[PDB]
DNA sequence: TATCTGACACGTGCCTGGAGACTAGGGAGTAATCCCCTTGGCGGTTAAAACGCGGGGGACAGCGCGTACGTGCGTTTAAGCGGTGCTAGAGCTGTCTACGACCAATTGAGCGGCCTCGGCACCGGG
DNA sequence: CCCGGTGCCGAGGCCGCTCAATTGGTCGTAGACAGCTCTAGCACCGCTTAAACGCACGTACGCGCTGTCCCCCGCGTTTTAACCGCCAAGGGGATTACTCCCTAGTCTCCAGGCACGTGTCAGATA
């Protein structure tokens, strides 16, 4: 597969972070490798905020994810909490 | 005017996990932005690590040590575990 | 046109409405003047900087990524508005 | 709680802000979008003082917040 | 009172060097076994923890005062680290 | 090893902080604390450290990990 | 061979109190002192500039970055002089 | 020289390989260094001002941590500007 | 509870970002050396801490009284919808050019050592 | 302690080496400016009704007080290891030189992404 995505098996565009790293002016060079680990940690981030936040839904009995739903995802796990614990969500709300 | 967004690999990750589930336009949005937070915060954090070690450009090493500090312990864990593999992965071919 | 103490915009009940959001149960009357400052004190604040950015911009227009920013500048990071 | 419907009213606050922008520079104007972002930052960070000064009144084993709780959470803020 | 005014007027340090410097070993090693550290490091270590912990007992002090009470105590310090984050 | 830390020395801090009466549970509490805060600190100047293939944490390590805890500290280069 | 303000710093204390010294360890704390706002500034305008995406770090990205960072008065007092030094600077 | 062009104290040369260097941006305007030195001047003035301003109180001709501590701690606007700021042997405000 | 619907999901069409090959250069990996700080161990002093005791100031509980807040009802106000109409300003493109990047060549400011000197504390007699 | 002289040692001045700042000139293009355009904001108008305001009431909570009981504080005494200074050595940080290897850059090639147009069912609308 010609796209580096698809040669890591990651969803996330490699290339879109790859030329956002150099743009955005992090650094002068960019690690080939770099691109690579950081789509993987976005990707792995998100596939985990989203697992939580489908189950909070099937808890709700809802086909579809809604602020309400990543609110109580990331207020309920404690390391994501940690990390986002700074944070304010449109519509979020805030744990009963 | 093409403008850039994740929410397409959003919404195909959400099918990997969910695949029954669907996802809110607003949804989406927080999505987005949340991962454009951590990517800049990440990328940041690598940059000053860079700068800090007098080197001038930012490998795979320095993303890796940058997730170690962000992230909390177990996720931290777990998402070096990943982008190790996925990088292994990636240069094996 | 002119404007004019709209903070009391921020009526009893809307602050009483808010309380109950955080869990309070009773609330002095004392609350709500403090409440109002408070308020009116951190909307100082964010505004400023939002309007910091824009005028750089050469804008006479408020953009929520102003807000945004602004408010990143006070460590609060806000999502779901770019 | 049960729900995240925005809870001070929207036009009054909306003329709030303006009424503040008035102070620092005349004429200038607010993207919807910005206001229900201030709204939305507003409303976040008044629940969250709400929660602390409940923590501090609970604290003093009382059940009334009172203005010295508001005062006492801010300053622990930092 | 005295003393307080004693210290408080001073900024000696107050945590003895090397039992402070055993602590921070130990937890390092914890870590990751045979580092070693800087006389400078710990001494940053020092004084970082030691005015943090000062910050920490001042928080604590003015919630105990707001609990009407005079004497700290485990729930003021709760407190203290709770609504500060 | 953690018990290094002198009552008496919690209590000039105390001192220094303002405090004028402290309960014997606070001794404990704060040993705790303190232990946690240098785990944090710590963790973050060994990671600091091993990044940059080092074996020695260097002042300028503990520096920085204390900046990305919001506690810039001054006076050490 | 290392770089630092300290003399800077020096220049200045004589420059605003003709008969007072200062501790080596305070001129550490004054040097980091300076790296500090330096690099806070710096960073805040490189942000300014990415921002509206612009390349260039001028003169009004760090005024608009300094009226960020600072509070009210010492803000005003700050841009006062800066514009002020920009303004001979141009002169010359 | 430059810093000499405006007066300053800082060295506007080395603000400007700093600029350069730390990769703030691709390029960096002729302005920018000398407005970043003089606000740098500025701040750093007052701080030393109201430290010798307290030495001065203590009877002290030579300034110290504690009274770098004592100075940023007194006034309010710097105060809140380092108010997350350490000071090795700075002390606490009696 | 249809139904509808438009919000999500679906096709298609375009094209623009992404991908592959080649190059070259400087950036980073490596090793080799130099030497410094780091640890470690001992003995000596002694201040610092550890322990015990006595009492008493302070935490805690209970009680009593007052009153400020929650509740409800009725009355009043404007917040919200739409709706409609106007344009100021954002956004986008096109043009020019003033300003910054590189580099070559020169100079003295800064750096570090060298020395020297009395301010603040060391030192040795009161 | 004080106290004058010491001293010392941190400040402070000086010396000289110098390498980074300065300067000139050139070339490129980022940025300034203008022109168009098309929304998105503003206002205003009417209406509806939901919300807010106020009154009255009573009662649950704050607050002061007491009264106990006991947990810290201060003192004294006894034990300890923290600090010290030395010295020994040795591990690694720093510095340098050298190599190869990776990445910026380019061209060139094209297909997944994204917009826009389109179908259709989970949840809102009916």
């Amino acid at each position: 597969a010609k796209t580096r995505s698809s040669r890591a098996g990651l969803q996330f565009p490699v290339g879109r972070v790859h030329r956002l790293l150099r743009k955005g002016n992090y650094s002068e060079r960019v690690g080939a490798g770099a691109p690579v680990y950081l789509a993987a940690v976005l990707e792995y981030l998100t596939a985990e905020i989203l697992e939580l936040a489908g189950n909070a839904a099937r808890d709700n009995k809802k086909t579809r994810i809604i602020p309400r739903h990543l609110q109580l995802a990331i207020r309920n796990d404690e390391e994501l909490n940690k990390l986002l614990g700074r944070v304010t969500i449109a519509q979020g709300g805030v744990l009963p | 005017g093409r403008k850039e967004s994740y929410s397409i690999y959003v919404y195909k990750v959400l099918k990997q996990v969910h695949p029954d589930t669907g996802i809110s336009s607003k949804a989406m949005g927080i999505m987005n932005s949340f991962v454009n937070d951590i990517f800049e915060r990440i990328a940041s954090e690598a940059s000053r690590l860079a700068h800090y070690n007098k080197r001038s450009t930012i490998t795979s090493r320095e993303v890796q040590t940058a997730v170690r500090l962000l992230l909390p312990g177990e996720l931290a864990k777990h998402a070096v575990s990943e982008g190790t593999k996925a990088v292994t992965k990636y240069t094996s071919s | 046109k002119v404007l004019r103490d709209n903070i009391q915009g921020i009526t009893k009940p809307a602050i009483r409405r808010l309380a109950r959001r955080g869990g309070v149960k009773r609330i002095s009357g004392l609350i709500y003047e403090e409440t109002r400052g408070v308020l009116k004190v951190f909307l100082e604040n964010v505004i400023r900087d939002a309007v910091t950015y824009t005028e750089h911009a050469k804008r006479k227009t408020v953009t929520a990524m102003d807000v945004v920013y602004a408010l990143k500048r006070q460590g609060r990071t806000l999502y779901g508005f770019g | 709680q049960k729900s995240s419907e925005l809870l001070i009213r929207k036009l009054p606050f909306q003329r709030l802000v303006l009424e503040i922008a008035q102070d620092f520079k005349t004429d200038l104007c607010f993207q919807s979008a910005a206001i229900g972002a201030l709204q939305e930052a507003s409303e976040a960070y008044l629940v969250g003082l709400f929660e602390d000064t409940n923590l501090c009144a609970i604290h003093a084993k009382r059940v009334t917040i009172m203005p010295k709780d508001t005062q006492l959470a801010g300053y622990i803020c930092r």
